[PDB]
């Protein structure tokens, strides 16, 4: 048997997390910083010219993000189990812009104000002309890749939008990123919980 | 001649897949059916395509369940005569080359790395090559460039502590499917899964670390070494090399399970596929943590030990899921 009923969802709110103080790695370079790339162990990096302007507000698949205000020693978070404070509240989804040195999967911990913590599964696909193994959406696909001594034509660098749910009906206070040098986080936006009910008909 | 590779894979599976596709064989079936872990101390070489194969041939081991086998050859000339004869015979030669001398590779005149590609046509001025590793290329190449690559000395390179110091040696690989292929029905997939699991669980030989017990002992030995020391450097170089194509096989095996899961609509096969892919992703934590300690001196023994036991646990979870899958596909 089949029963489908129309619903209505509220207007949730997007909280764009300032990660500028956690930046610890350089994965993007310009033609004059080619030797500073540390996206992978071979010294590769994203092309800056094909990525957003530092500090700009962008939208990937409708989801808003702030591009990191990079310093010369960091333009993203290479994941080392950092704890990230978030505005306390009731949430639905975590959205990350990320890439990994080869595909990997790991855990984001979510910490709630009554001491409960939840281990949340996250997968991030490869930066190297990747394909989304976890059902990620594509955030960026460059034309070129940067190497320590040249700009490589016809080699896409890939970044992903990945989605992590927070099932618990409770107030979240912080998150822990995975402990894996392979994983790179470039932006982090959280989405609030919103109310849904049956709509007009039925 | 069709380009074929996967993001977890190297030129080893990729060149063999091209050869397999040309004879009418599905590379996911032939190369994705077997799934194992083995390590022989002293066996590895600094090549992108190293895989421990004894007592079988390189292709025979990578295609455990098919009559596919391979032979290595060394051409003794200064030219490409032995390759013209092989093509004339209908063979597709797989050439051992140095990326340093291939104009279409990013490593060209930057980095020495031992590599494989498919040769598919030889004129008197140009060699036609096919190479699916990103950035994929397929077409003609100046014959002098090919000969420089095919004959390179691959001297030790400070920018490739993994695939340098292995001379190309003008050697090449012949492959052949030497008889009827098995019908890939549900019983066969059942037996393939059960044999992979039984091999993983069994007690290793004295001379070879194999399966789940071998992987445990291997990872324990790795974590015991002192980071920064010479023993740790050679150990981490071996780790990154031998685990590329082992990780490759895990990702290929999961695809083999996904494909048959869709074919017969057996969710036990997709659930097991997810377990096997988790082992593939577990290798990333171990490999990359070792890779950055070896190359950039990022010494993190706690992370390396943490990814290691996570890998073992994922392997233990996979094996259990694979057994439920084999039960759902067939009665034993
Ligand atoms: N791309 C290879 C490196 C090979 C050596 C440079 N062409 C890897 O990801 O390990």
């Amino acid at each position: 048997r089949v029963l489908t009923l129309p619903g209505t969802a509220s207007a949730p709110e997007f909280r764009l997390i300032d990660i500028d103080g956690l930046l610890n790695n350089r994965a993007t370079t310009d033609v004059r910083d080619l030797g500073s790339g540390r996206l992978n162990a071979w010294g590769n990096s994203f092309p800056a010219a094909e990525l957003p302007a530092p500090g700009s507000l962008i939208t990937v698949a409708g989801i808003p993000f702030t591009w990191a205000n990079a310093h010369a020693r960091g333009d993203n978070i290479r994941c080392e189990g950092q704890v990230v404070d978030i505005p306390p509240g009731q949430y639905d989804w975590i959205y990350l812009l990320a890439a990994s040195e080869r595909r990997s999967e790991d855990t984001i911990w979510a910490h709630y104000d009554d001491g409960h913590a939840d281990p949340l599964r996250v997968g991030i696909s490869d930066f190297l002309d990747g394909t989304p193994a976890f059902g990620e959406l594509s955030a960026f696909r460059t034309s070129r890749m940067h190497y320590p001594h040249h700009v490589q034509e016809g080699l896409p660098t890939t970044m992903w939008l990945t989605r992590v749910g927070m099932p618990r009906h409770g107030v979240a206070r912080s998150l822990r990123l995975p402990r894996s040098v392979a994983m790179h986080v470039f932006a982090l936006t959280l989405r609030t919980a919103a109310a849904v009910r049956l709509a007009e008909g039925a | 001649v069709e380009l074929w590779t996967r993001d977890l894979g190297s030129c080893l599976h990729g060149t063999l897949a091209t050869a397999l596709i040309r004879d009418g064989h599905d590379p996911v079936t032939v190369l994705g059916a077997p799934w194992e872990f083995r390590r022989r101390p002293g066996a590895w070489s600094s090549e992108e395509y190293f895989f421990f194969a004894e007592p079988d041939s390189l292709a025979g081991r990578l295609a455990l369940y098919h009559p596919f086998e391979s032979t290595w050859h060394r051409s003794d000339g200064d030219g490409v005569d032995d390759l013209r004869e092989a093509l004339a015979a209908g063979v597709l030669p797989i050439a051992a080359v140095d990326n340093f001398h291939l104009p279409f590779r990013p490593a060209f005149h930057d980095v020495h790395a031992a590599h494989l590609l498919v040769v598919y046509r030889i004129t008197e001025t140009e060699v036609y090559v096919s190479d699916a590793q990103p950035p994929a290329f397929q077409g003609a190449i100046p014959l002098a460039d090919f000969l420089a690559s095919w004959g390179s000395l691959n001297p030790p390179d400070d920018a490739d502590v993994f695939f340098s110091a292995s001379p190309s040696g003008r050697r090449w690989l012949r492959t052949r499917m030497t008889g009827p292929v098995p019908e890939p029905d549900r019983h066969w997939v059942g037996r393939v899964i059960r044999e992979n699991v039984a091999r993983y669980r069994q007690e290793p030989p004295a001379d070879t670390q194999t399966g789940l017990p071998g992987l445990r002992r291997y990872l324990d030995e790795l974590c015991a070494l002192t980071p920064g020391t010479n023993a740790a450097s050679e150990a981490l170089s071996e780790l990154y090399v031998i685990s590329w194509n082992i990780q490759a096989q895990s990702g290929l095996h999961a695809e083999f399970l996904r494909a048959h899961s869709v074919k017969w609509r057996i969710p036990e096969l997709a659930e097991a596929a997810a377990g096997v892919d988790a082992v593939a992703h577990g290798w990333t934590g171990v490999r990359m943590t070792g890779a950055h300690s070896r190359v950039w001196q990022r010494h993190r023994p706690a992370e390396l030990r943490g990814h290691a036991t996570a890998l073992v646990r994922r392997l233990e979870a996979a094996l259990d899921l694979l057994e439920l899958a084999a039960d759902a596909v067939s009665l034993e």
